[PDB]
RNA sequence: GUGGGAGAGGGUGGUGGAAUUCCCGGAGUAGCGGUGAAAUGCGCAGAUACCGGGAGGAACGCCGAUGGCGAAGGCAGCCACCUGGUCCACCCGUGACGCUGAGGCGCGAAAGCGUGGGGAGCAAACCGGAUUACCCGGGUAGUCCACGCCCUAAACGAUGCGCGCUAGGUCUCUGGGUCUCCUGGGGGCCGAAGCUAACGCGUUAAGCGCGCCGCCUGGGGAGUACGGCCGCAAGGC
């Protein structure tokens, strides 16, 4: 199930819509590929830009630790 | 077993190049299989074989029945003193030669250290690679020039006696083999204050070859590391040496430079 | 000696060796164990069996300090991560969570000759 | 074999006891096709067992056999030009094969002059829990899982 | 011209985190590290695991693409400024104002070099170890910046540029419209006609044509010799 599917209506250039932004990051603080997100490249590119910008703001994690062996 | 030469023709030619006669004496380094030893002993007054290989010696030793001049000494030439050999085994023939067809990674340091050992012998003829042969026998302003040529310039004037095809060697080396001759000079080619200091200078000059003489001597020299602030007078002490390199200069130039260095 | 009653066990699982260190929440290392202290040398230092023995040894020598529960984070990509973790959890200390915290560069320093040629 | 899986020969059970393992021991004693001699020597050994030990000799035989059946063995392995005595599980077939072979080999090592004496003494000693066969079994077992590091090579 | 679009195109300042290496502490016991297996090496002056604080340099993990930009060489964190190229739509202005281009001028990966800075990591040369009678431990220039040289490559699509005509199918990037689809531009894979010695190319031609430029005339000798020009030199034409 693509991450896009389990979502409604939002804006991508909004680098403060933090709650939706946690969705597009994996179990680790990594940006999910197009296979998981379910967007077009343009959307993926702009989303990655926004994600990095938010990371700079400290609203999002650069990296995390995964609860698994 | 390394690449072993199997040609009687080129072996005859090389042993001729060695001038192995009745008067001529032979030092054998790494007798090995015993083809070179075969071609040497029959025309040599006394052959002294040095080797440290475990079993390459006593097997060959069996074949040494017809030869009466085969005084094989089992030891490492580098580790073991050779001074005593001159007195003990050259009573038959005062003339000295060193002949080798060994691998070069052992041969070249052996030759260097033998020359360092300061044993006065007439000459040496060894088998080496084409590139290193060019490196030793080199002229000024050459890509094949370096510190090795400078080192061998004190001891001998060299020339590759006979270029060797790769075919003669069992496994074939990719690069052509070229046998050189090293016949010891009467004495030092050019005088110097200190030999060790001269060597340090030549190392410093050719450390970073491409850079200018000045840039080499600034950073390469340890005493240069001490007198980095003082290199001004070092520039002053230079005579008719402008913006220059190492390769540009010759033996006499470097000798005069060293003699000037002592006066700093 | 300390009796924190709740610490954390670090598992440094390299290729050549596995290291297990148990420590308090304050990061103060109470003790440690490795494949080397068991007596294994050379190649067999990083074997999964060595990882098992190291985990058990660390657990045993930690029980003396009264440790009962730990929260483990594993480091390195060595062959014996799974073996070490299973041995540790089956030693007598109730692990709360199992986590990895393997350090990965963000294309920083230039690596060794062998580890180069990254896709 | 490359193709098949070499179906196991079903030994005809002995007539005295109606047991296949007795036949296996008989065959293992056998040399130069002397079936009669092996049978007679085994039955002699059974006479010693009966005379010295109360219960039926077949019980002693089975007790000793299951006493010697190993569980871990090493197989020389070729990984990176080095020999590894990789511990491996042994199948029941191989278990019984090794047990019978070890029992017979150990029984001969005894200094006693007669064969039946040797067989009976070794077998009863193995039933006790000691002797040569049990020693060899223990040696084999401890040699395995002494280097269980290499056991990651599953084969 | 007007109205929009995408982009690691370039230059200048600013600063975000993860590593790596050192320094300062707290705790910590005997190894750490390394290999096909080992040795060198580090560690009782308490190493390696690990917690915290600080310094410094270099490079930007996922996104990431068989993707995009540029005339090539090349260009990946993020922010802002100054700029280069390009696509579509409206058909609004001009009236042939165009194509190519000997010399000239400029740009030109990496490695070298001069004059000054910087140096975390890697690492020519070099110091060690060892075995298969390459590989592991250290380390200099160099890789980093400013200015000035050098002008070389499998600098390759081994395919010069511009324009026109000649079946389609499929996957992508980016626009526009009336939006199952039409219509442009860019990047791949099959394949009509055709071409080729063959492999193969095929609307991004190696097809059918036109214009201009640059080269080829058997293999070595030889990119050598002499002469000339350009560089501090190595060297380049």
């Amino acid at each position: 199930a693509k991450v896009k599917a389990t979502l409604g209506e939002f804006d991508l250039r909004d680098y403060r819509n933090v709650e939706v932004l946690k969705r597009f990051l994996s179990e680790t603080g990594k940006i999910l590929p197009r296979r998981r997100t379910g967007l077009s490249a343009k959307e993926q590119r702009i989303l990655a830009k926004t994600i990095k910008r938010a990371r700079i703001l400290g609203l999002l994690p650069f990296t995390e630790k995964l609860v698994r062996k | 077993g390394q690449n072993f030469l199997i040609d009687t023709n080129i072996l005859n030619r090389i042993v001729d190049h060695a001038e192995v006669t009745e008067k001529t004496g032979v030092i054998e380094i790494g007798p090995g299989i015993g083809a070179l030893t075969e071609q040497l002993a029959k025309r040599a007054k006394k052959v002294v074989a040095f080797e440290i290989d475990q079993r390459l010696l006593p097997i060959l030793k069996d074949t040494l029945s017809p030869y009466e001049n085969v005084t094989v000494i089992h030891q490492d030439v580098l580790k073991a003193d050779v001074k005593s050999v001159i007195e003990e085994q050259f009573q038959d023939c005062d003339e000295i030669m060193v002949v080798a067809n060994l691998p070069y990674y052992v041969t070249t340091p052996i030759i260097m250290k033998l020359l360092e050992e300061h044993l006065p012998l007439k000459g040496i003829v060894v088998m080496l690679q084409k590139e290193v042969a060019e490196r030793m026998a080199a002229d000024p302003s050459s890509k094949e020039y370096g510190s090795l040529s400078i080192a061998v310039q004190f001891y001998t004037e060299a020339k590759t006696v006979m270029i060797v095809p790769k075919t003669v060697f069992v496994p074939q080396p990719n690069v052509d083999s070229a046998v050189i001759r090293l016949i010891l000079r009467d004495g030092p080619a050019v005088d110097v204050e200190n030999e060790s200091f001269f060597f340090q200078l030549i190392k410093a000059s050719f450390a970073q070859r491409r850079k200018t003489l000045l840039n080499n001597l600034v950073n390469n020299l340890p005493e240069g590391k001490a007198q980095k602030s003082t290199i001004e007078q070092v520039l002053e002490e230079t005579n008719i040496d402008g913006k220059r390199r190492g390769e540009s200069l010759s033996i006499e130039e470097f000798a005069a430079l060293s003699n000037g260095l002592y006066k700093a | 000696k300390r009796q924190v009653a709740s610490g954390r066990a670090y598992i440094h699982a390299s290729y050549n060796n596995t290291i297990v260190t148990i420590t308090d929440p304050d990061g103060n290392p109470i003790t440690w164990s490795s494949g080397g202290v068991i007596g294994y040398k050379g190649s067999r230092k990083g074997t999964p069996y060595a990882a098992q023995l190291a985990a058990l040894d660390a657990a045993k020598k930690a029980m003396a300090y009264g440790m009962q529960s730990v929260d483990v984070i594993v480091r390195g990509t060595g062959a014996g991560r799974e073996q070490a973790i299973r041995a540790l959890q089956a030693s007598g200390l109730q692990v709360k969570s199992i986590v990895d915290d393997t350090p990965v560069p963000h294309n920083g320093c230039r690596p060794k000759k062998k580890f180069r040629k990254a896709s | 074999a490359r193709r098949r899986r070499a179906e196991v020969r079903q030994l005809q059970p002995d007539l005295v006891y109606g047991d296949v393992l007795v036949t296996a021991f008989i065959n293992k004693i056998m040399r130069d096709g002397k079936k009669n001699l092996a049978a007679r020597i085994f039955y002699d050994a059974c006479k010693i067992i009966q005379e010295k030990t109360g219960q039926e000799p077949l019980k002693v035989f089975k007790q000793a056999v299951e006493n010697v059946k190993p569980r871990m063995e090493v197989r020389s392995r070729r990984v990176g030009g080095a020999n590894y005595q990789v511990p491996m599980e042994v199948s029941p077939r191989r278990q019984q094969s090794l047990a019978l072979r070890w029992l017979v080999q150990a029984a001969n090592q005894r200094p006693e002059r007669r064969a039946a004496v040797r067989i009976a003494h070794e077998l009863m000693d193995a039933a006790e829990g000691k002797g040569g066969a049990v020693k060899k079994k223990e040696d084999v077992e401890r040699m395995a899982e002494a280097n269980r590091a290499y056991a990651h090579y599953r084969w």
